[PDB]
């Protein structure tokens, strides 16, 4: 009133899961990165 | 009709934008669109033309 051994694990996880959200915002090669824009603006083909 | 070089560009906005007066009208001889489909035009909004 030390602890870092076990804030590394919870630091670690939640710094992989972030980057897994962050993840959903490129576009990889594609014209938007949101799906709904290209199924709103584009027909199946 | 200006020429190739001195091309004339008018900007259009605030104005709905009927396609389908263009679209089911069968008068020109190439309609090549890139990035849309023209028969879905009519479904979104634009910020400037």
């Amino acid at each position: 009133s030390a602890l870092g051994k076990l804030q590394d694990v919870v630091n670690q996880n939640a710094q992989a899961l972030n980057t897994l959200v962050k993840q959903l915002s490129s576009n990889f090669g594609a014209i938007s990165s949101v799906l709904n824009d290209i199924l709103s603006r584009l027909d199946p083909p | 009709f200006a020429s190739v070089y001195a091309w004339n560009r008018k900007r259009i906005s605030n104005c709905v934008a009927d396609y389908s007066v263009l679209y089911n009208s069968a008068s020109f001889s190439t309609f090549k669109c890139y990035g849309v489909s023209p028969t879905k035009l009519n479904d979104l909004c634009f910020t400037n033309v």
